[PDB]
């Protein structure tokens, strides 16, 4: 399989701020995957942020990001968005939208393609 | 890697810090891997006079 992806968005977030993503999605993949962001902390090891299907009907969320992150795709473009509520300070990392080409999300670990990453800094 | 910073610069010295020994003097990456050693000699690097 080879997949294309288009990630968009960032810019310079402040403590409780917000941000909206983007990443478009092309190319021929082996099954129709689900798309978000697989971002690892500065310095941290890669971790698993939040998951949308492609069908619009399965959505995950981790601890870390409870309360100030979710994940939605768009119905005309199909450049799926990370929308935000009330970003906290510690998360000025690089968001790297990866992709998953499998139906069910058994183990977040085995990802088959990875996107391009946005560095946002959280500060005033 | 070794140097000297202040003791208000603490916080100054870290990675994505900004001012004038954050982004002028010494810049660690946001992915950097390894280590910051950081202590006190007071009795080697000041003089008293």
């Amino acid at each position: 399989s080879a997949v294309q992806l288009q990630a968009s968005g960032g810019g310079f977030v402040q403590p409780g701020g917000s941000l909206r993503l983007s990443c478009a999605a092309s190319g021929w993949a082996e099954t129709f995957g689900h798309m978000g962001w697989f971002r690892q902390a500065p310095g941290k090891e890669r971790e698993f942020v939040s998951a949308i299907d492609w069908w619009d009907t399965v959505h995950y969320y981790a601890d870390s990001v409870k309360g100030r992150f979710t994940i939605s795709r768009d119905n005309s473009k199909n450049t799926v968005y990370l929308q935000m509520n009330s970003l906290r300070a510690e998360d000025t990392a690089t968001y790297y939208c990866a992709y998953w080409d499998m139906d069910y999300l058994q183990n977040s670990i085995p990802v088959d393609y990875w996107g391009q990453g946005t560095q946002v800094t959280v500060s005033s | 890697d070794s140097f000297v910073i202040r003791g208000n610069e603490v916080s100054q010295i870290a990675p994505g810090q900004t001012g004038n020994i954050a982004d002028y003097n010494y810049k660690l990456p946001d992915d950097f891997t390894g280590c910051v050693i950081a202590w006190n000699s007071n009795k080697l690097d000041s003089k008293v006079g």
